[PDB]
RNA sequence: AACAUG
RNA sequence: CGCGGGGUGGAGCAGCCUGGUAGCUCGUCGGGCUCAUAACCCGAAGGUCGUCGGUUCAAAUCCGGCCCCCGCAACCA
RNA sequence: CGCGGGGUGGAGCAGCCUGGUAGCUCGUCGGGCUCAUAACCCGAAGGUCGUCGGUUCAAAUCCGGCCCCCGCAACCA
RNA sequence: ACUGCAGGGGAGACUGGAAUUCCUGGUGUAGCGGUGGAAUGCGCAGAUAUCAGGAGGAACACCGGUGGCGAAGGCGGGUCUCUGGGCAGUAACUGACGCUGAGGAGCGAAAGCGUGGGGAGCGAACAGGAUUAGAUACCCUGGUAGUCCACGCCGUAAACGGUGGGUACUAGGUGUGGGUUUCCUUCCUUGGGAUCCGUGCCGUAGCUAACGCAUUAAGUACCCCGCCUGGGGAGUACGGCCGCAAGGCUAAAACUCAAAGGAAUUGACGGGGGCCCGCACAAGCGGCGGAGCAUGUGGAUUAAUUCGAUGCAACGCGAAGAA
RNA sequence: UCGGUACGGUUUGUGUAGGAUAGGUGGGAGACUGUGAAACCUCGACGCCAGUUGGGGCGGAGUCGUUGUUGAAAUACCAC
């Protein structure tokens, strides 16, 4: 029951998982549909299958609001970070310009201690 | 082996029905050296196949072959501590290897009297996609088409 | 994951 | 001595006011696995339900008697 | 006594207002993979939808009578 | 002394941007988090995500290196203020004013202690979850002291180059940091040469038990200081000194052992690495383990059940014939 | 700005069978075109097969159930 033509796609993907937030220009968010939504559960949420059948989610049910034309923003350590890209083309969207947003410290806080494993 | 692959052995046609499919279905009917014991199955139940269709038996078997034959193979592999399977793609000549092993094996198990009405009702219940045979098709392919997230690991 | 001992 | 809990397989616990089946865990026995032993795995066996004597067609279960165990009481001059 | 809901697969709960399918979850069975059905995966068993009647072509749904629970507000001499 | 030169050398004050977390508001819906695999946990009372605003703390991406500076510990966001050392050239001045230094004194990572602040993130202790025979651990979720600051105490580190300081000499090759000076000086090329002070790699003579060191010596020499005298007991006891404490310093003996060590060598081994093979696995086909019998064996029994074999590599074996 | 209530207009309704006539009841073949018919356009409304469509924009006179279902049967059309 809205209609924004051009929106955002904000791909954040971790070791353990991957959220694909659709938003307008200003920060709006319209879907938003990640990859526990879809039923995975475990250490199968972090597999490039399970980030490209959420980042279909999230176009299907964001072109309900008449989305045509996303930009991308991906961040994070993931791999399933470019199978998410190329499914949002084969989704019915375009998308545009594709910038890495990872944050990147100054030598800022201190990380937690390195595993014994 | 470790020296790579050997040479697979070839098939001589069929005397009684032209095909190689059929020699390559007494094979597998085959027990204890008992060729012409399996011949006379495999030609019996061939014949009874006719005889509740009237279309030709080697072509209701060649519909039948292709209700079973899979597609995505499901083999099993250890990476940590934990196990799963990875859906692999099953070269052709396996699939007529795999699906004529299941004729023959769903159908010894089979509620009938002799062998030769054994294999005949699992062929024609094949070649309509009623049988068990058919569905350990597509038991081998929800069990391949549930593991999709692991299909990144093909050797 | 995993696994001590002589 | 009063009061109120308890006794069930080798050990530790269920089951009892809900009369008609006795259960879990470790252990013991037989077989695996290992060069051998632990750990692990499969398969079994084992109980007068403290004693006796009633009630009942029938009692571990209900009710008395004893013999043990435990807890709380035993105060006022 | 009034009111105010509820009974549905071994356990849990939708569907009920608004009439046409009985489903989902867990448990179980069987199979798969596996050190371990721990998990993960597939198939199936398990139902007069509390019982009687009633209304409609047809009722889990709607009416009434019955058993059966849960609340509340009284009544409680 | 003068003239230049390079530098995270130090102390004080002010100050910058990124990120983490929290707070407030918007959008938004059901998951997020975590692992080998999960669970505890967070969330559905509106989390995670996302955009804007705000508060606060700590550390300073790139530059950044094998590089620089400092006696050592140590030292890198910016600017300003105060301040210490070094190098080169000139040879102006003083005229052996040097070196070392028992005791002593001062400085001295981190942890810790006292008082007072501050506390984002991290994180001993502690708590739950998992794993396991157990798991007072490793892994996960939380989490106090502490990590920060001001001022004092502590005085220890594999505080290491496991190499005390000063000085003189003894082939070169080759990077790099700071100067000075020479021929075509612009042959633009900021190139080669000479020389002074660093910091690396190789390498000769020589040294070494060997590994190795080798103009930055572990070489050849002289001056002074600290230290060693088999391994344990033990850097412990007792006494003293210092300390708020934890503890630091100085430091024995009885007793016990005949070794404890250092380098290299050949092998064997590794839940090290590379490569390679085998019915080793995979892919298949038929079995054994359950039944009945045959045969050998263990144990038991018996007057005797003759003796031998006992993981693979003993057990239808010696036995190719026990009335 | 979000409702509650009294009342009007608009609109809604898709097992299978099958008019696509798709809520109950009533009877209903004439209500049906200047109240300007049908075609044709598509600002839209919704969603379960064909929109049943409150689109009001285009027209120049039917947007008939007896056949052939939803108990089945109309559901064009009118009261409720
Ligand atoms: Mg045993
Ligand atoms: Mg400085
Ligand atoms: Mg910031
Ligand atoms: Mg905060
Ligand atoms: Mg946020
Ligand atoms: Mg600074
Ligand atoms: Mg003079
Ligand atoms: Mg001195
Ligand atoms: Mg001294
Ligand atoms: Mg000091
Ligand atoms: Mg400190
Ligand atoms: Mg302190
Ligand atoms: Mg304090
Ligand atoms: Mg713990
Ligand atoms: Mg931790
Ligand atoms: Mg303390
Ligand atoms: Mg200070
Ligand atoms: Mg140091
Ligand atoms: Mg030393
Ligand atoms: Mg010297
Ligand atoms: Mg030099
Ligand atoms: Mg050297
Ligand atoms: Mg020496
Ligand atoms: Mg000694
Ligand atoms: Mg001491
Ligand atoms: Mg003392
Ligand atoms: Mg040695
Ligand atoms: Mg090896
Ligand atoms: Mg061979
Ligand atoms: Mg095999
Ligand atoms: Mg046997
Ligand atoms: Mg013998
Ligand atoms: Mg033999």
């Amino acid at each position: 029951k809205k209609n924004v033509p051009h929106g955002a796609a904000h791909i954040k993907s971790t070791f353990n998982n991957t959220i694909v937030t659709i938003t307008d220009p200003q920060g709006n968010v319209i879907a938003w549909a990640s990859s526990g939504h879809v039923g995975f559960k475990g250490s199968r949420k972090s597999t490039p299958f399970a980030a490209q059948l959420a980042a279909e989610n999230a176009a299907r049910k964001a072109q309900d609001h008449g989305v045509r034309k996303v930009d991308v923003f991906v961040k994070g350590p993931g791999s399933g970070r470019e199978t998410a890209i190329r499914s949002l083309q084969a989704a019915g969207l375009e998308v545009g310009a594709i910038s890495d947003v990872t944050p990147q410290p100054h030598n800022g806080v201190r990380p937690p201690k390195r595993r014994r494993v | 082996p470790r020296k790579g692959p050997a040479p697979k052995r070839p098939l001589v046609n069929d005397p009684v029905y032209g095909s190689q499919l059929v020699t390559q279905l007494v094979n597998k009917v085959l027990l204890k050296g008992k060729k012409s014991l399996a011949e006379r199955i495999v030609y019996g139940a061939l014949e009874q196949a006719r005889d509740k269709t009237g279309t030709d038996p080697v072509i209701t078997l060649k519909r039948a072959l292709d209700n079973v034959k899979p597609a995505l193979e499901v083999r099993s592999r250890r990476v940590g501590g934990a196990t799963y399977q990875v859906p692999v793609e099953v070269r052709p000549d396996r699939s007529t290897t795999l699906a004529l092993r299941w004729l023959v094996g769903y159908s010894r198990q089979r509620r009938e009297k002799t062998m030769i009405e054994r294999l005949a009702n699992e062929i024609l219940d094949a070649s309509n996609g009623l049988g068990a045979s058919v569905k350990r098709r597509e038991d081998t392919h929800k069990m391949a088409e549930a593991n999709r997230a692991f299909a990144h690991y093909r050797w």
